[PDB]
């Protein structure tokens, strides 16, 4: 069985997270949301892979394929390894390009999950961008367009603050 | 070597490749009923 | 175009006569003659013999 | 075009008529394969002048029992030439007669110049000429022709041996190997050739009887036979059935 | 006697060798069936293609025949069903269709 | 005539599998006579010139199966028992109904 | 690809290219031997 | 096995229609094609 | 329904591809219809 | 009048005879199949094609054919089956192979290639099939 996600994406300012952050938490369920480390990668053969750790997790992978609505919506195979990938895809051939962390908090709802997080470059960390990043990523078997309709309700709640859409 | 306007294989007429959707309908070989075109003659022409 | 191995009506044993059968044919033997010392009783077996037709002997005399 | 699988290769099917992806089944397009088809189980003047050519170049062919497959490719040699238009000066039916000779030349059996004119009203000068326009039109070329080439049509019209026609050909690749006739045409080795073998074989052929079907004067067949004699016994093969011995062959 | 219990049949059989011939005509070059098949281009009707499916030709005399059995379900399927199912969108007010 | 030209005798076997017309050539004398006005004319013949070729009916006088032994058929593959009586025209067996 | 001669039961190599004749009989009617593909039959 | 006869899935022969359904084109008695609500023909041989 | 005027050919309606289905021969050689070779004499007419 | 299976002209058979060669033939099919290089660039050649050389195959296996193209003798061929495979030069190269009849299930008989009255190269095979009576 393969899954493609429905996903969407948009930024928010430093002075207007603040704000964002209790609206998120109070407009979906859950409780003492988590601030995830993360360290991803991204390899090239073209097949493009990208291998995160988290900072006592095992290193996760997951594949994008070419997008296919009001939704972005691209082919996805997320399989999680365990430690020593990195080093496996370097016997395999694959070339590391560039290597970023991210930084932030997510949350989550029935089915779809808001992450909310800045890019930081390495060379050693640095912001990117002074801005987050937020998307609605869903992953749902055999898509279909009710799962992506119900994006368009929650994403117009969260219209005010942040207008987001694919890209 | 492609569709044109205008023409006798005119693409707004119907599907051209069974693998292909004409533009007006939108619809495929079979779904597609065909659409008429027309030739405006500079004189009027008896009809046999 | 083959004598046939078994008799179609009976099944008895048929393909192991034809050459006997030309043998006695030219020992002079009547047709009927020849079937009885061949031990042919039932005309279906008879029958057989009687009324085959060896084509693979001017089949044989095209080259292969 | 799979609704559900972008870019899924359609597998055709001949029970239906219809293209079904083949991993899920769906049966993309109801009846539109046409497997009847799929499955094989006030003329222009130039197209008049195009049929004449044509029509001239079937009687040309039939006079000499040309195969439809070389009537075909002149045919289409003659198309291209016609709509290049290098040669709209030169006559068509010099223009057929030389797509004639190149189309023998191209599927391997070629017929001499004076063969073709045999049969074309064009003389031999005028064929050549559009022969050389013709090849430099179409930017193509013919493979070189060989003494071996004219042997089997030779031979079989002298009526001679399958055995003669062998020495016959192998005397002639001998004496071109061995350079004991430089520059000279390949017709007129194989008909020097051809006269060796019928001299040292029972069917015994005159020089104007080789010459007459080899296109090729006794006198040219006279040289190229003096060129080849003193070596006759190197030329002839080894297995060869001597009627008369080869040192008493004719000496001229 | 009977092959199945071995009885005296009742009348007496007359039986002897006879020279028979076994004509070209075999079942198996003659039997051929078409269920949803190929169609030819325009007519968009069933045509034979790689078998022996182009189905069967229901004549004039069927469709009388069909008409006095009164099964007009039936016949229209045969006719237009069965053969060249077609559906087209036509305006009301004008009836050429567009 | 082979694309090489060479002649060879066809026999009706090889004309049967290489769908060839199993035809003769046909050549007639012909005396051309020019009279120049001059008081000389000038008498050329042409022997036997090639004006086209006539299908063969087989086992004729003209076939080459023409007073062949059953053993000479045998060997050239064609059953002593075939009647001829029929033309082999592009390797078909054509038959002219009277 | 073996071609055995239909006259004198020749068998030759043959290509794709090379035209269809008797290396040494002349004869142009060839036919394929027969396929090393083993075939089963039921004596029924 | 060539014909066929296009049966509308009821709750009363559900499981022999699914029955079919495995068996397939493949042995007889099966099924060629199956037929969704959207009017779409899946090819049972083609995707087992 | 029906003026007589109408019965003079001013326009002229060109059947569509449907109707008139180009047909490959030979490879890819597409073979244009008896219709559509006459809807190119017609129209090269109208335009000299 | 036995089981009434013979009535309205119709005939019972000895299936142990029929088993005994009783009245069993042989069918032989001849297919005929040339190569012309008629065209400017429409060339006909005996070649077995591949699923991606050719611009459009059949899910129909070409194994059969050899490197020539043609079905050797011996061969059991039934429906969807090639026993001549050719490619015409699209002015790629379009699959122009022949098949069989669907019914028909013989055995590659006899094949020959020459040359035909054209001078074309052509191959016919002699397929046979044994039919017992039923
Ligand atoms: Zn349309
Ligand atoms: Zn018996
Ligand atoms: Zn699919
Ligand atoms: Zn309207
Ligand atoms: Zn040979």
């Amino acid at each position: 069985i393969n899954m493609m996600e429905y996903l969407l994406q948009g930024s928010v300012l430093d002075h207007s997270l603040e704000s964002l952050i209790h609206r998120l938490r109070g407009l979906c369920d859950n409780m003492e949301p988590e601030t995830f480390l993360d360290h991803e990668m991204v390899f090239l053969l073209p097949f493009v892979l990208r291998a995160r750790r988290s900072m006592g997790a095992p290193w996760h992978l997951r594949y994008l394929g070419q997008p296919e609505r009001h939704a972005l919506v691209r082919n996805c195979v997320d399989i999680a390894t365990s430690e020593n990938l990195t080093d496996f895809l370097m016997e395999m051939g694959f070339r590391m390009d560039h290597e970023f962390v991210a930084k932030g908090h997510l949350f989550r709802k029935g089915i779809m999950k808001i992450m909310v997080y800045k890019i930081f470059r390495i060379l050693s960390t640095e912001a990117l961008s002074l801005s987050y990043l937020v998307e609605l990523s869903v992953v749902a078997p055999a898509g279909q367009d009710m799962v992506s309709d119900d994006m368009k309700n929650f994403a117009e709640q969260l219209k005010p603050l942040v207008h987001l859409e694919k890209i | 070597g492609r569709p044109k306007l205008g023409g006798l294989m005119d693409p707004r007429q119907g599907v051209i490749e069974r693998t292909g959707r004409c533009q007006t309908c939108a619809g495929n070989m079979t779904e597609c009923p065909g659409h008429f075109g027309h030739i405006e003659l500079a004189k009027p022409v008896f009809h046999v | 175009m083959i004598i046939p191995v078994r008799c179609f009506t009976c099944g008895k044993i048929v393909g192991n006569k034809w050459e006997a059968y030309l043998g006695l044919l030219q020992a002079e033997y009547t047709e009927g003659d020849a079937l009885d010392a061949l031990g042919l009783k039932r005309y279906c077996c008879r029958r057989m013999l009687l009324a085959h037709v060896d084509l693979i002997e001017k089949l044989l005399n095209y080259a292969p | 075009t799979c609704p559900n699988h972008p870019d899924a290769i359609l597998v055709e099917d001949y029970r239906a008529g219809d293209m079904i992806c083949p991993e899920c089944g769906l049966v993309v397009g109801d009846r539109v394969i046409d497997v009847g088809s799929e499955w094989r189980t006030t003329m222009s003047s130039s197209d008049r002048a195009m049929m004449n050519a044509f029509k001239e170049i079937t009687t040309m062919a039939d006079r000499i029992n040309l195969p439809r497959n070389i009537v075909d490719r002149t045919n289409n040699l003659f198309k291209q030439v016609y709509e290049q238009k290098s040669l709209k000066g030169r006559a068509n039916d010099a223009i057929a007669s030389a797509c004639l000779y190149i189309a023998c030349r191209q599927e391997g059996v070629p017929r001499t110049f004076k063969e073709i004119c045999a049969v074309s009203r064009i003389s031999k000068k005028e064929i050549g000429r559009c022969f050389k326009l013709i090849l430099k039109a179409l930017e193509t070329s013919v493979d070189l022709i060989t003494t071996g080439d004219f042997m089997s049509r030779f031979c079989s019209n002298l009526c001679l041996p399958k055995q003669v026609q062998m020495a016959a050909t192998h005397i002639a690749r001998k004496a071109v190997e061995l350079d004991l006739v430089p520059g000279r045409s390949p017709i007129s080795v194989a008909a020097a050739a051809i006269y060796m073998a019928s001299q040292a074989s029972a069917e015994k052929r005159t020089q104007k009887e080789i010459g007459d079907i080899a296109g090729v004067a006794d006198v040219t067949i006279r040289q190229s036979y003096r060129l080849i004699y003193p070596r006759a016994p190197d030329l002839f093969p080894t297995d060869f059935k001597f009627d008369t011995p080869v040192d008493k062959l004719p000496q001229l | 006697y009977n092959g199945f219990t071995g009885r005296k049949i009742t009348s007496q059989i007359f039986i002897g060798p006879t020279y028979y011939q076994r004509l070209k005509h075999m079942v198996d070059d003659k039997i051929h069936s078409r269920a949803r098949g190929p169609i030819q281009i325009l007519n968009r009707q069933p045509m034979e293609g790689r078998s022996r499916d182009g189905g069967l030709r229901f004549g004039e005399m069927e469709r009388d025949c069909q008409i006095a059995h009164g099964a007009a379900q039936f016949l229209r399927e045969r006719l237009f069903e069965a053969s060249d199912p077609y559906q087209v969108h036509v305006c009301n007010l004008c009836g050429i269709m567009a | 005539w082979e694309r090489d030209g060479a002649p060879s005798p066809m026999m009706p076997n090889e004309a049967r599998l290489r769908n060839l017309t199993y035809s003769a050539p046909l050549y007639v004398d012909i005396t051309k006579t020019v009279i120049k006005e001059g008081e000389e004319q000038l008498q050329t013949q042409h022997q036997k010139t090639f004006i086209g070729k006539i299908p063969i009916m087989l086992r004729s006088t003209y076939c080459l199966l023409n007073g062949l032994t059953d053993r000479d058929l045998c060997e050239l593959n064609e059953c002593p028992l075939d009647p001829g009586g029929y033309f082999i025209i592009n390797g078909s067996e054509k038959v002219l109904i009277a | 690809m073996i071609y055995i001669c239909g006259e004198c039961h020749t068998e030759n190599e043959i290509k794709s290219r090379d035209p269809i004749r008797c290396r040494e009989c002349g004869y142009r009617i060839m036919y394929k031997k027969r396929t090393k593909r083993l075939v089963v039959f039921d004596a029924r | 096995a060539n014909m066929t006869f296009a049966e509308i899935v009821t709750p009363f022969n559900i499981d022999r229609l699914q029955e079919l359904v495995r068996r397939g084109n493949s042995q007889y008695p099966g099924a060629k094609y199956i037929i969704r609500d959207n009017g779409d023909r899946i090819d049972l041989r083609f995707h087992p | 329904y029906a003026r007589p005027e109408w019965m003079i050919v001013t326009v002229l309606p060109v059947p569509p591809l449907s109707v008139r289905p180009a047909v490959v021969m030979q490879g890819s050689a597409r073979n244009q219809d008896d219709l559509t070779h006459k809807l190119a004499d017609i129209v090269k007419i109208n335009n000299q | 009048s036995y089981t009434g299976y013979n009535q309205e002209d119709s005939v019972i058979m000895n299936r142990s005879a029929v088993d005994r060669g009783f009245f069993r033939s042989v069918f032989y099919r001849s297919y005929k199949e040339q190569e012309s290089k008629k065209g400017f660039d429409q060339e006909e050649v005996f070649e077995k094609p591949t699923r991606e050389t050719c611009q459009g195959m059949r899910h129909a296996i070409y194994d059969k054919l050899d490197d020539d193209g043609l079905i050797a003798p011996g061969v059991r061929v039934s429906g969807d089956d090639v026993i001549i495979g050719k490619t015409v030069t699209l002015p790629t190269k379009r699959d122009c192979s022949t098949f069989l009849r669907t019914s028909e299930t013989g055995i590659v008989d006899q094949v020959m290639v020459t040359l035909n009255q054209e001078g074309y190269k052509f191959c016919k095979i002699r397929v046979r099939s044994v039919r017992i009576p039923q």
